[PDB]
C-alpha cells in the first residue's frame, strides 16, 4: 500500500 | 627466567594447555583456530618467550604478551579465488566467523561465480541464488521473495538503505556489479546488526578495495536485442612507499529488450582511497554513483489480464504496455570515510560515516485497466513521480577477546545513529489531455506526452534511527560454542503525516553451536526484527497498528569439508509474524467512522519450511552453487499467503575447470527448478474471484569459456536454452508478465 494514485 | 621444557608433537591444543603448567603462564586460545593445527617438537631449558615461538614455527600463528599471560591467534575476499564458496562472513554480529561457525541461515554469491556466469547487475544475481524467488512488478521494478516474505533490507558494507518505499523505486533493485566483491543474503529475522527492517532476508553488498599490487582489467561484452557493455577496473599503490592505495572503476551498459520500444542504459563510477597514518591506523575515503534512465518503462505489468468485458487477453511476449516517453529513472551516489585502528589487547575499533542519496525522476505512461474495447480501443493512465532522499549514518564498533574460566571469548559493542529525510512530489491532476488510443493490437507505444500541471501531493520526511548493541560468543567447550546478545532502537519519524515513535524497542540474539567431528556442527538460533508501519495502516478506530515484527526459529545442521574448500547445511526453520496489516472486509463493507473509509486488521501469520544447501569445491577444478527450499505460510484464519511464491524449489549452478594441455578450456551450466505457484485476481466485468495457475518449469543455462592469449580471455553465456515461455508477475494489478527468452551474451577480458 504505497500511497499513490493509480486508478483510484 | 629460563624454564626447562619437554613437549613432543601433538594436536596444537593439548601442547598450549601443557606449555601453561611447564612455563607457569595461563594460555589463551580458540580452540577451532588450532583443531587443524599440530604443534612441533621443542626440547631444552629455554626462555619462554623464545621456547613459545619455536613451538609455534610453520603456522604462522601471533603471540601477543601481556602480564603473566599470554593469547594466540591464527588469522575473507573472493575476488580472485576461483571459488563458489565464501572465506569469512561479519554480517551476522561483526565476528568474523565461517559459515560453519555461523547459527545462521546465509548464502554468498562470490566474485568468481559472478564473473563466470556475467551476472552484471543485483536481478541477475539473485535469479542465480538458491532459496530466492525473482518476480516482476514492471520493466524497471522487480520482487525478491524469501521465507514468505517480500525483501526490503539493502546494505552496502553494513550501512542499511532508508529509501524503502517500493512506490518510489530508487536504485536498491537494480545495483550493478561492477563495484563489489561479493553479495551475501542472510536469512530469517535479522534485527541484530540491520535495526529496523523486514522479514525474511536481508541483501549485505560489499565493495572491491584497492590491492597493494597493480592489477586491472578491461571487459567488453554483446548480447541480445542490442545489448553492449563496457567496464574498467584500476588498482594499486599510489606512492613509492606505499602508504597509499587506491582502487577507480568506470562501467557504461546500454541495450534493449524483446519487449518493444523498450531501452534502458546505466552509467556507473566509483573511487575508493585508502591511507596509511601509523602502522596499526588506516583511514579510507571513498565516492561511488550509478544511473539508470530507462525509455518505453513499463507500470504496472506489461499487459491486462481481461479485456473489456472480461474473457482472457492473448498477446506476445514482445507487447509493452508503456508509452514511448515513459520513464523510471533512478540514480544513487555515495560518499563515504571509514577508519579503523588495531589496539595493543588485539582489540580492533572501527569508525565508518556515510553519506547516501537515492532519488528518483519517473515520468510514467501505461495502458491499465480492463482493455482492450470491442472497436480495439484502450486508455492510458499518465502520472509524474520525482523526489529524492538525503541519508546520513554514523556507525562504530568495538570487538576483541576476553577471558572468564581459563576460557577465550570475543565480544561486540557498538552502536549507531541516522538522519535521513525524503522529499517528493507526484502529480496526477493533469490539465486534461487524451487518454485514448486507437490501437491495442498494433500499439507501438506511440500516444502524446501530457502537461502535468501543479503537483497533487507533497511528501516531506524526516527520519532519525537510533541504535546500541552488544554480542558475545562465549567458549564453554571445545565442542560448544553460545552467543548471547541484542540491541536496543530508537525510531522516529517526523514530517506531514503523524509522528512515529517507539523508544526502547528491543532486539535478543541467542545461538548456539556443538560439534559432533571435524566435519559436522549443530546450531540453533532465536532472532527478531520489526518495522514501524506506515502512516496509512490503521485500524477501525483511526490508531495506527503497532509495528511489524517477527521471529526466526532455526535449528539444523552444517558440514566443512577440505579445511574449507566445502560446505553443506540442512536447516529447519518457523517464523511467527504479529500485527501483519490486512484488509479486514467486515468494516470495508460498510463504514462508521467518518475519519477513515479504508482500514487494516492486524494479523498473525507463521512459515515452516526447511532448506538444503551446498557451495564449493567438488573436486579439483570442479565448483558448485546448488540449493533446495521448501515453505508453506499461513495466516491467523488459516489460509496461504504469498502463493505466488513457490512451495518447492531447486536451484543447481556448475563449472569445471579442464586438465592436462586443455587447462585453457572452462565449461558451466546451470538448472533451475520451480513448483507450481498461483494468485488469486478478481475479474471486475464479470463480478467473480478468478484463480490463474503457473505449472513447474525448468530453466537452464550453458557455458564455456577459453583463456586465449595469456591476458585475453572470451566467454559465452546462454540463458533460458529451451527458449521456456512462461510468467514471472500475475496478480499485480490484474496484469502479467513474461519471463526472459532465449540469451546469449559473449564477452571479452584483457587483463592490464
Ligand atoms: C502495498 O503494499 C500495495 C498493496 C499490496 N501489495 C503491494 C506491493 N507489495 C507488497 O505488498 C509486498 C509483497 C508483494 O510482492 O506483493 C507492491 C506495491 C507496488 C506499488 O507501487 C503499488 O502501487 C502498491 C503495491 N502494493
Ligand atoms: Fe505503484
Amino acid at each position: 500500500x504505497r500511497x499513490k494514485k493509480k486508478t483510484t | 627466567q629460563e624454564v626447562e621444557f619437554d613437549i613432543p608433537p601433538q594436536a596444537l591444543g593439548s601442547a598450549l594447555q601443557e606449555f601453561g603448567r611447564q612455563a607457569d603462564i595461563q594460555v589463551l586460545y580458540r580452540p577451532e583456530e588450532v583443531r587443524n593445527k599440530r604443534s612441533s617438537a621443542i626440547k631444552g631449558k629455554l626462555e619462554p618467550n623464545q621456547a613459545i615461538t619455536e613451538l609455534l614455527r610453520g603456522t604462522g600463528a601471533s603471540v601477543d604478551f601481556q602480564g603473566n599471560a599470554i593469547t594466540i591467534s591464527v588469522a575473507t575476499i573472493t575476488e580472485d579465488s576461483g571459488s563458489y564458496t565464501p572465506g569469512t562472513i561479519a554480517t551476522a554480529t561483526r565476528l568474523v566467523l565461517t559459515p560453519r561457525e555461523t547459527p545462521q541461515s546465509i548464502t554468498v554469491v562470490t566474485r568468481q561465480n559472478m564473473d563466470d556466469f556475467g551476472l552484471n547487475n543485483i536481478d541477475d544475481v539473485m535469479r542465480h541464488t538458491p532459496g530466492i524467488t525473482v518476480s516482476a512488478y514492471d520493466t524497471d521494478r522487480n520482487n525478491y521473495y524469501a521465507r514468505g516474505f517480500s525483501i526490503n533490507n539493502f546494505q552496502y558494507d553494513g550501512i542499511p538503505s532508508t529509501a524503502r518505499n517500493v512506490g518510489y523505486s530508487a536504485g536498491n533493485t537494480l545495483s550493478d556489479m561492477a563495484i563489489y566483491d561479493r553479495v551475501e543474503v542472510l536469512k530469517g529475522a535479522t534485527g541484530l546488526l540491520t535495526g529496523a527492517g523486514s522479514l525474511g532476508a536481508t541483501i549485505n553488498l560489499i565493495r572491491k578495495k584497492p590491492t597493494h599490487e597493480f592489477k586491472g582489467h578491461v571487459e567488453l561484452g554483446a548480447g541480445s536485442w542490442d545489448n553492449y557493455r563496457s567496464e574498467l577496473d584500476v588498482s594499486g599503490p599510489l606512492t613509492e612507499s606505499g602508504n597509499v592505495r587506491g582502487r577507480a572503476v568506470a562501467a557504461y551498459q546500454d541495450k534493449h529488450s524483446f519487449m518493444d520500444h523498450y531501452e534502458r542504459k546505466t552509467s556507473v563510477y566509483y573511487g575508493i582511497l585508502e591511507f596509511d597514518l601509523n602502522p596499526d591506523t588506516m583511514l579510507t575515503v571513498g565516492a561511488d554513483y550509478q544511473d539508470n534512465d530507462p525509455k518505453g518503462s513499463g507500470w504496472s505489468g506489461s499487459f491486462p489480464l481481461f479485456d473489456s468485458q472480461g474473457n482472457r487477453n492473448d498477446v506476445s511476449r514482445s507487447f509493452n504496455n508503456g508509452a514511448k516517453w515513459s520513464s523510471w529513472e533512478q540514480y544513487t551516489r555515495t560518499v563515504f570515510a571509514n577508519l579503523e585502528h588495531n589496539f595493543a589487547n588485539g582489540w580492533v575499533g572501527k569508525v565508518q560515516l556515510d553519506h547516501k542519496i537515492n532519488g528518483y525522476h519517473a515520468p510514467l505512461g501505461a495502458i491499465m485497466g480492463d482493455w482492450p474495447a470491442p472497436d480495439n480501443s484502450a486508455k492510458i493512465v499518465a502520472q509524474k513521480y520525482t523526489g529524492e532522499t538525503k541519508s546520513n549514518s554514523l556507525d562504530i564498533y568495538l570487538t576483541g577477546p576476553f577471558q572468564f574460566l581459563g576460557r577465550e571469548h570475543e565480544l561486540v559493542v557498538g552502536t549507531s545513529a541516522s538522519f535521513s529525510h525524503w522529499e517528493g512530489k507526484s502529480y496526477w491532476n493533469l490539465r486534461n489531455y487524451d487518454n485514448t488510443t486507437d490501437d491495442f493490437i498494433n500499439w507501438d507505444g506511440d500516444i502524446g506526452k501530457p502537461d502535468w500541471g501543479t503537483p497533487s501531493q507533497y511528501i516531506d520526511d524526516k527520519t532519525r534511527q537510533l541504535g546500541s548493541y552488544m554480542t558475545a560468543r562465549f567458549n564453554v567447550t571445545d565442542d560448544l560454542n553460545l552467543f548471547l546478545g541484542g540491541r536496543v532502537v530508537d525510531y522516529r519519524v517526523t514530517g506531514l503525516n503523524p509522528t512515529i515513535r517507539e523508544s526502547g524497542r528491543f532486539i535478543p540474539y541467542v545461538g548456539a553451536v556443538y560439534d559432533l567431528n571435524d566435519t559436522y556442527s549443530v546450531y540453533a538460533s532465536y532472532t527478531d526484527i520489526f518495522m514501524p508501519q506506515d502512516s496509512w495502516y490503521r485500524d477501525s478506530s483511526n490508531k495506527l497498528l503497532e509495528p511489524d515484527e517477527g521471529q526466526n526459529y532455526e535449528i539444523g545442521i552444517k558440514g566443512e569439508y577440505l579445511d574449507g574448500r566445502l560446505n553443506t547445511s540442512l536447516a529447519y526453520f518457523e517464523i511467527h509474524e504479529e500485527n501483519r496489516a490486512e484488509e479486514d472486509a467486515l468494516y470495508n463493507s460498510k463504514p462508521t467512522n467518518p475519519a477513515i473509509t479504508y482500514a487494516y486488521k492486524g494479523i498473525k501469520a507463521k512459515t515452516k519450511g526447511y532448506e538444503a544447501e551446498i557451495s564449493g569445491e567438488l573436486a579439483p577444478g570442479w565448483q558448485v552453487q546448488a540449493g533446495y527450499t521448501h515453505k508453506i505460510i499461513r495466516d491467523d484464519s488459516g489460509k496461504k499467503v504469498s502463493t505466488w511464491e513457490p512451495q518447492d524449489q531447486l536451484s543447481l549452478y556448475t563449472s569445471y575447470k579442464f586438465k592436462g594441455a586443455l587447462d585453457k578450456l572452462t565449461v558451466g551450466g546451470g538448472a533451475r527448478w520451480q513448483g507450481k505457484s498461483w494468485q488469486m485476481v478478481y475479474n471486475n466485468p464479470r463480478s467473480r474471484w478468478e484463480k490463474f495457475s503457473q505449472e513447474d518449469y525448468w530453466l537452464v543455462d550453458l557455458m564455456a569459456r577459453y583463456q586465449i592469449t595469456d591476458k585475453l580471455s572470451a566467454s559465452v553465456n546462454v540463458n533460458n536454452v529451451f527458449d521456456k515461455t512462461y510468467y514471472t508477475n500475475i496478480g499485480f494489478y490484474t496484469s502479467a508478465s513474461y519471463g526472459d527468452p532465449r540469451n546469449l551474451m559473449f564477452s571479452t577480458r584483457w587483463d592490464f
